[PDB]
RNA sequence: GAUCUGGUUGAUUCUGCCAGUAGUCAUAUGCUUGUUUCAAGGACUUAGCCAUGC
RNA sequence: AGCCAGUGAUGGCCGUGUAGUGGACUGCCAUGGCGUUGACGGGAGCGGGGGAUUAGGGUUCGAUUCCGGAGAGGGAGCCUG
RNA sequence: GGACAAGUCUGGUGCCAGCACCCGCGGUAAUUCCAGCUCCAAAAGCGUAUAUUAAUGCUGUUGCUGUUAAAGGGUUCGUAGUUGAACUGUGGGCCACGUAGUGUGGUGCCGUACCAGUCCCGUACCUCGACGUGUUUUGACCCACGCCCUCGUGGCC
RNA sequence: AAUUUUACUGUGACCAAAAAGAUGCGACCAAAGCAGUUUGCCGACUUGAAUUACAAAGCAUGGGAUAACGAAGCAUCAGCCCUGGGGUUAUGUUGGUUUUAGAAGUCCUUGGGAGAUUAUGGGGCCGCCGCGCGGCUUCGAAUGAAGGAGGGUAGUUCGGGGGAGAACGUACUGGUGCGUCAGAGGUGAAAUUCUUAGACCGCACCAAGACGAACUACAGCGAAGGCAUUCUUCAAGGAUACCUUCCUCAAUCAAGAACCAAAGUGUGGGGAUCAAAGAUGAUUAGAGACCAUUGUAGUCCACACUGCAAACCAUGACACCCAUGAAUUGGGGAGUGCCUCUCAGCACGUUUCUUACUUCUUCACGCGAAAGCUUGGAGGUUACAGUCUCAGGGGGGAGUACGUUCGCAAGAGUGAAACUUAAAGAA
RNA sequence: AAAGUUCACCGAUAUUGCUUCAAUAGAGGAAGCAAAAGUCGUAACAAGGUAGCUGUAGGUGAACCUGCAGCUGGAUCAUUU
RNA sequence: GGAAGUCGGCAAAAUAGAUGCGUAAGUUCGCAAGAAGCAUUGGCUCUGAGGGCAAUUGCCAACUCAGAACUGCUUACGGCGGGGAAUCCAACUGUAUAAUU
């Protein structure tokens, strides 16, 4: 079969140090390539500034209008979508305002039927998306 | 080319079981094969062989009895410390009750149970159960 | 399988297991020995003397009686070869091949066997050379 | 504890990856919190800038 | 995939400086030293004792209380001991 | 709804609003959305995001795959490297009886068979004197075992 | 004088604590911590054990598996013992002229006991072509030869194996000379084409270039790509036979090297056929295509390049075991037909054997998701270990971009990512 | 015995020039991937209506077509005994 | 002050020897190249290296290169390339309207 050597340890590291490259789940953890392009600096949550509001639609086999946001985060002046969910809680979010934003899951893949959409929205103005909806608080 | 002789024997007579033949001829046979013989027939696995003698080395005639089910030789024949024994019987073996690892030590070849006994240990050569 | 090819052959000779001579013999010792010196006198190889002996004076294995090799024998007589045969017959041919290449050289399959030959040469010159039967810095050319 | 499950077909047996699952003196954020014991606490980014007292 | 030598690179000889040996340094002499068993260059990173996960083999983390090293905005010189 | 423990309950909306980590649900009777009532998990705790370990025999030394699913170089030569045939030899006596299988000889040799005989068919049998079992008992083998061995031959004694 | 080393294994040496395993003790339990317990006094028992450690290091035990040295055997030759001869120390002390005699060295010779290889053979004359006798002088101790490798000899063995010459064969095309007279060619049907300036057809010749039909096959040879008329030549290659020689010389491979169908490139030749590009005629809604008539590069040779194929058995090389029955190619061993010299020859029939391409429908076991594989296995594998090496890691982006090496160019080798998708795929 | 003079040595800092690494604007020219199915066709899947495919060279609105050599993964495991 | 002059840097200025170091794009691999750029240079007093011929010694010839101490400048004969980034044309060396090309 393979090499059994008992003095071949130094063609066995050697294969397996080249051959290691070859997993994308390896190589994203080893290449400093997903950082870089990675709007959170390798972060949880990043907060940024709401530039307006637009609305996309599913996909094909869904119909809908999914009601995002464009913000400009402030570590690094980037733009990227983020997604507002549940029911209304687009009329809490305003124009100019700042958010807090999170991660949809899946690190980085889109998820759903929303195309390309990664992020979602968590706090705005600093109080809790969710706790407004329950009306657990109060907007500033 | 042919690199183990200990590997050679120990293939042809497992192979042979397999079948269920009555007799095997090993060649080309050496010093290590016959005394592994002799551990496995001495725990009654086997039965009686005979060596047959040309100006080289020699072939051997192995008479089964239908009660061994495999036989094969570890390589490269790594180091078994006293203390290693178990760690090798849980892996290759079918169970602990029986079976038998052959080693090499330095008082001579003998399997696991009589290398206990006398608290020794070395390279390990194979096993049959 | 052979070193430098696809061929598959079996065909040896195979030695007798009694080695003592056969009784019937007379061809003492020392008529052997020097019926060995006589034919290499004559320039015949290590290997066409142990055929002559075989086919015309009853010898076979002229180590059972004697209990010596032929290239043994001729070594202490001071009578070796130069450079063992095996070499020598090697780089006769390889000379043969090269001198026929001069003339054609659109003979590719030649070309394809010189560098087989060739590569037989620097293995056994290395062994050779290793084991003192050659002097140190020997090359072929 | 030496364990796995949902998605390719009109059905079937595969390769294979996506998704599920349990931890983390591992960080942060959300909701909610009666008693007691033991406890880490401006490394992560900016070895950035510093009033006053010791 | 080659690295090192004017202006020290590897060694030798008397010397000088140091607390002391030393190419640490001056003069002279020789032509050496390292590298596919990965030199030279680049990237991430304070070492270790140790933590997490655990059939077994392993994978991963370790700025942080103990031990060692280094620094006092940036970088160089020096007195007293 | 399933993975995954727990409703074929009752109102509202009508591919809209929304849920949905994945498969999917919503176009007028929604087991999946917004609510009420019950129930389930674990509980002073419980969700979400990112990184990492196990799941993963999806990095395989233990321990993967390569005809057709991803994957054998177009074919030979060849250096560093990795891997490489057999051989020098594992004593001998007595102890002592325990034990121990072979075969070895002999021992009795019943009972039957068989062998050679008698009557005597036929063209079957009946009578009469070794050969083979299987009772015991020798020779080596091995296992339990103390000593000796100039522990091959010599050569001393 | 003498005077073996390493790895592996047993047991000791040598190793801050904290953490980790744990030995003892109800801190009311526990996470903890080393402390604590007396039916009471001026006290007693006291504890706080013992472990481990990637590799390296250090004393000593065995010698089985291993690896480091050495040797290449004529490169080696060397008895042992015992006489008998020849040739610093003391001299109370110190310094010198002194010396005992020894010990070494050499050369002689006397007792003995060994030898792992007979002292035999040669020189050697005479008298009886051979023939023994007498005196005689002169000068063989090493394992064995692998159903491992290499080399040798033989059948002047075997074959579309390779390189050079000289010829041969019909055919396609074009000419020449005769004959004949109205069409020929091509298609599903036609039209571009040729033709009274004689086409097509018939016979005989000539020139040039290419190609070797049928025989020709589940046949042969070659590392692969490939290889088909005869005769003459040159150097090779495999199998078989062998009581020849040699004695581990071997297997497989980064780097490096040589070869490699067709198309393509450069420079000279050659130019019959077919035929990318291009031109006409058709078909069609259109037809740039398929069909027809043509036609340049190419197709052929020499010398330099290129280095890619469904370059396939989509199956890397070496070694072992493994059930049957019919065939076939080459070598060897042990009744029938032809038979005046490549002839003590050649075929065939029966039985064995080594090598090669494979077949079973009346071919195993076994394996595989299946289709299928099965003595060059895809078997002997969760009962997982003979040895080496080249690739893979869900589908796309993409064999793309950038950098670099090679190339005249065309291109070849090495070779990502950002983004995007839940399948794509196999039987 | 201070101030001071001259020289050697260590050397901050500035300017200039090279080298290297990381980010960045750009008229125009292209490529990929999505969305809606808008226009033109029908190359592949059946002998897909000229079997399909690999390598290479040329051509053309687009799928593609044509020449040369190869393969069956073919639409044939097969017919002078 | 530094091309604002002018159709136009015309004319002038400017660089400059030698030695050590260093040198880009592009390329037909020969070049481009003196690419670009940086440093040194006087006088005086010494030291070392580089040879020949006769018997280790003696005698004798040639100026080149390297190094050190001290000392000085008013930057001080002559002679002696300015450099770089691009576009158009012609491949290059050569010839050619004696007296406007
Ligand atoms: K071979
Ligand atoms: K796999
Ligand atoms: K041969
Ligand atoms: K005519
Ligand atoms: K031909
Ligand atoms: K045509
Ligand atoms: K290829
Ligand atoms: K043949
Ligand atoms: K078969
Ligand atoms: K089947
Ligand atoms: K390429
Ligand atoms: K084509
Ligand atoms: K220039
Ligand atoms: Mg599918
Ligand atoms: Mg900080
Ligand atoms: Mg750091
Ligand atoms: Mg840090
Ligand atoms: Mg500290
Ligand atoms: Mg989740
Ligand atoms: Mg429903
Ligand atoms: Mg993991
Ligand atoms: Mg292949
Ligand atoms: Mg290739
Ligand atoms: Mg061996
Ligand atoms: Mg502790
Ligand atoms: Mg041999
Ligand atoms: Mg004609
Ligand atoms: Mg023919
Ligand atoms: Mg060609
Ligand atoms: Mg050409
Ligand atoms: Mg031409
Ligand atoms: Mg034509
Ligand atoms: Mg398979
Ligand atoms: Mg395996
Ligand atoms: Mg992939
Ligand atoms: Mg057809
Ligand atoms: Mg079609
Ligand atoms: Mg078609
Ligand atoms: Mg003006
Ligand atoms: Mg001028
Ligand atoms: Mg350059
Ligand atoms: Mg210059
Ligand atoms: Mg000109
Ligand atoms: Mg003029
Ligand atoms: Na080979
Ligand atoms: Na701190
Ligand atoms: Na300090
Ligand atoms: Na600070
Ligand atoms: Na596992
Ligand atoms: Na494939
Ligand atoms: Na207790
Ligand atoms: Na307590
Ligand atoms: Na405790
Ligand atoms: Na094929
Ligand atoms: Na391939
Ligand atoms: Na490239
Ligand atoms: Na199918
Ligand atoms: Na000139």
């Amino acid at each position: 079969t393979k090499t059994n050597g008992q003095h071949a340890a130094r063609k066995l590291v050697r294969l397996r140090r080249k051959n290691r490259w070859a997993d994308k789940g390896w190589k994203k953890s080893h290449t400093f390539v997903a950082q870089k392009a990675n709007p959170f600096g390798g972060s949880s949550h990043a907060k940024g500034i709401v530039l307006e509001k637009i609305g996309v639609g599913a996909k094909q086999p869904n119909s809908a209008i999914r009601k995002c946001v464009r913000v400009q985060l402030i570590k690094n002046d980037k733009k990227i979508i983020a997604f507002v969910p549940n029911d209304g809680c687009l009329h809490f979010i305003e124009e100019n305002d700042e958010v807090l934003v999170s991660g949809f899951g899946r690190s980085g893949h889109a998820v759903g039927d929303i195309p390309g959409v990664r992020f979602k929205i968590v706090k705005v103005s600093s109080v809790g998306l969710y706790a407004l909806y329950r009306q657990k608080k109060e907007k500033p | 080319t042919m690199m183990s002789v200990l590997a050679n024997a120990l293939r042809c007579i497992a192979g042979a079981e397999r079948r269920g033949k009555r007799q095997v001829l090993i060649r080309p046979s050496s010093k290590v094969v016959v005394k592994f013989l002799q551990v496995m027939q001495k725990h009654g696995y086997i039965g009686e062989f005979e060596i047959v003698d040309d100006h080289r080395a020699g072939k051997i005639v192995v008479n089964l009895n239908g009660r061994l089910n495999k036989c094969g030789a570890i390589c490269p024949r790594f180091d078994c410390t006293a203390r290693d024994f178990e760690k090798w019987v849980k892996n290759i073996l079918p169970s602990r009750q029986f079976g038998f690892v052959v080693l090499t030590t330095s008082l001579g070849i003998m399997d696991h149970e009589e290398a206990r006994a006398r608290n020794t240990g070395g390279k390990v050569l194979g096993f049959f159960y | 399988v052979r070193m430098h090819g696809n061929g598959h052959g079996k065909a040896a000779s195979a030695l007798p297991y009694r080695r003592t001579p056969p009784t019937w013999l007379k061809s003492s010792s020392r008529d052997v020995i020097d019926a060995v010196c006589k034919l290499a006198k004559k320039g015949l190889s290590p290997s066409r003397i142990g055929m002559q002996l075989r086919d015309s004076m009853g010898i076979a294995q002229v180590k059972n009686v004697t209990g010596r090799k032929i290239l043994r024998i001729l070594k202490h007589k001071g009578m070796a070869p130069e450079i063992p045969e095996d070499l020598y017959c090697l780089i006769k041919r390889a000379t043969q091949m090269r001198k026929h290449l001069e003339r054609n050289t659109k003979d590719k399959d030649t070309k394809f066997r010189l560098i087989l030959v060739e590569s037989r040469i620097h293995r056994l010159a290395r062994y050779y050379r290793r084991v003192k039967q050659l002097p140190p810095t020997w090359k072929y050319e």
